[PDB]
């Protein structure tokens, strides 16, 4: 059986730790909700 | 039980001790995670119970107590923040400028975040900390490391 607890807010926080690239990816979605990468 | 609004850990007893398997949001009495993480299966709040009311496997959503309420999008071209809520840590802010996911049915934002996959679940907001989609269902890259699609239901 699995159970919630709160973990927080939702709330947008100024000055918070800005990392991460943008890629641009060609990408297929399966019946399942699986992605692939398409090359 | 608990229907504040609010982000939500997602845990199971049925492995050892206690194991967080995801994340999820509480918003306007609806709980909504992604379908991955409970497989539509009912869950718990304190002593009441929470039963799936819609799900789709091929969007990875389920929404508990109602109809799916999130219904932001992100706008192509402003950051977003990732709510982080990862296993055994507290909830953190991680802001990303987002890519694209290039589909034949059109294109998706995507966040460039790894994190393990007791993750999923977690909210992406906007400025005004509105909930435009879901991190845990993406892809695997070169590198090894998971970049997340930017994952938004339908609200009727
Ligand atoms: O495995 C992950 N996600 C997932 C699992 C099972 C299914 C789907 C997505 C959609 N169809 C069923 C995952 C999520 C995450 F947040 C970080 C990850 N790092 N490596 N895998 C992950």
């Amino acid at each position: 059986d699995m159970y919630i607890e709160r973990a927080g807010d939702i709330t947008w926080e100024k000055d918070a730790e800005v990392t991460g690239n943008s890629p641009r990816l060609d990408v297929a979605l399966d019946e399942s909700g699986d992605f692939s990468l398409v090359e | 039980g608990e229907t504040t609004d609010g982000v939500y850990r997602v845990m199971t007893r049925r492995l050892l001790g206690s194991t967080q398997v995801g994340v999820g949001v509480m918003q306007e009495g609806v709980f909504h995670t992604m379908w991955h993480v409970t497989k539509g299966a009912a869950l718990r709040s304190g002593e009441g119970r929470l039963d799936p009311y819609w799900g789709d496997v091929k969007q990875d959503l389920v929404s508990y107590c109602g109809p799916w309420k999130l219904d932001a999008a992100w706008d192509g071209l402003s950051e977003v923040q990732l709510l982080a809520v990862p296993p055994g840590e507290r909830a953190k802010n991680i802001q990303t400028l987002p890519g694209i996911f290039k589909t034949k049915d059109g294109d998706i934002g995507a966040v460039a975040l790894d994190y393990p996959a007791g993750t999923s679940g977690s909210p992406i907001l906007d400025k005004c900390g509105r909930v435009i989609g879901l991190y845990g269902n993406g892809v695997v890259i070169k590198n090894g490391s998971y970049v997340s699609a930017i994952t938004q239901g339908k609200r009727e």
